[PDB]
């Protein structure tokens, strides 16, 4: 299966700094678009990524 | 009541006060482990009840009252809060609440904020969320 | 005939009790204290207290650990019986879930 | 539509806040304390204070560092919004320089 | 003012005083980190 690099990176990156990381797993595998997938979500920190519409 | 009448066990608080009257300390000190603990214990009903509860956990689940946890959560820098932790740690295990363990854990985690940090599950049940809130399985943190 | 208990019950073999610390809940008190004591002697926490307060805090914790309470013992040896002896007389019989 | 801020704004993803120290300004408090603490434990400054005053000074600094203030958090998550929501209603609209 | 009315944040100084009431120190001492800081903070506009 294809993994979402963005998420992968934040995962490791959150875990290595003791930040909540479990809510990221369900996004580890890409659904349809590596970007589109995250554009919605209200998960994890805005420290890793936030959305501005498109 | 039935229990109180039949049980040979008797609660006598003076025990705690006696052993505590021999604690060594300086008078020029600002804090007194000895004193504070006594004033926190304010030396029964709840005990005998907790036992009874063991017989009906089918319909009744005993739990430690919210009022017994530190208001703000506590801080390992407060001798007062350290005793608060103590009190809770010793009591939890007598409740039928199947989530007690997780609470006994979080209870300290809440005080350790900033001192020692752990990977929580998400942004809602954070390391600072009142321990008393992890009341269901779905909440037991991964760590 | 089964009555579940959230504690380990080890029937007592004698009728003339004596303080005993070989109980499930007695260790629990012990561990809890030992933990605290460690939190205090923690190389990066102990420097914030006057060298005197520590000694006192330790002393206290030790006295709590080694306190001569019978409750833990009673809870392991007698309590379970008392309950078992009452159960049959209750109007509303026990209703448990593992 | 651009409103500049002399701080880093990381929108919050939740509506039910909880103390959080992962803020820009929270570290700032931390560092500042850690510095002080070092100035005190400095091998050529610490000998001028009674061994007791140091312990106290340390303890205090730690309590300041680990104080449970929400301001730093608010400043990073909400404050920026509040401003953005007011801006359009002001009579004298914002006038900034990078 | 506009802000004060809309912001959910509230300043409550008692916070500083509480944490400070648990600072460990000796009474035979000339200085009090705990005290001095409070008197310097004199616990907005």
């Amino acid at each position: 299966e294809h993994v979402n690099v963005f998420v992968a990176n934040a995962l490791v990156g959150a875990f290595l700094s003791n930040q909540a990381f479990y809510d990221l797993l369900p996004l580890l595998i890409i659904n349809d678009t590596m970007i589109g997938d995250l554009l919605g979500t209200g998960a994890s920190l805005s420290q890793f990524f936030q959305s501005h519409g498109d | 009541v039935l229990l109180q009448r039949i049980s040979p066990l008797q609660i006598d608080p003076t025990i705690i006060s006696n052993t505590m009257s021999t604690v060594s300390e300086s008078t020029t000190q600002t804090l007194s482990p000895a004193s504070s603990i006594l004033g926190k214990l304010r030396p029964f009903s709840s005990f005998r009840v907790a036992l009874a509860g063991w017989l009906y956990n089918g319909v009744v689940t005993t739990v430690i009252d919210d009022s017994s946890y530190p208001k703000d959560g506590g801080s390992v820098t407060s001798l007062e809060n350290l005793w608060d932790f103590f009190i809770l740690a010793l009591a939890l295990p007598l409740t039928t609440d199947p989530c007690a363990p997780v609470k006994a854990f979080m209870t300290l985690a809440n005080m350790m904020v900033g001192f020692e940090t752990i990977p929580m599950d998400n942004q809602i049940y954070t390391q600072s969320r009142r321990a008393s809130a992890f009341s269901t399985p779905h909440t037991w943190p991964r760590c | 005939e089964v009555l579940l208990l959230p504690i380990d019950h080890q029937p007592a073999n004698v009728t003339t009790p004596t303080l005993d610390f070989t109980n499930e809940l007695t260790n629990w008190r012990a561990r809890v204290c030992e933990l605290m004591k460690n939190l205090v002697d923690n190389q990066r926490y102990q420097p914030g207290w006057t060298q005197s307060l520590v000694s006192s805090m330790r002393g206290t914790l030790d006295k709590l650990k080694l306190i001569k309470s019978m409750t833990p013992m009673y809870l392991q040896q007698l309590a379970p019986v008392e309950l078992a002896v009452i159960a049959p007389m209750l109007p509303f019989p026990p209703f448990q879930v593992p």
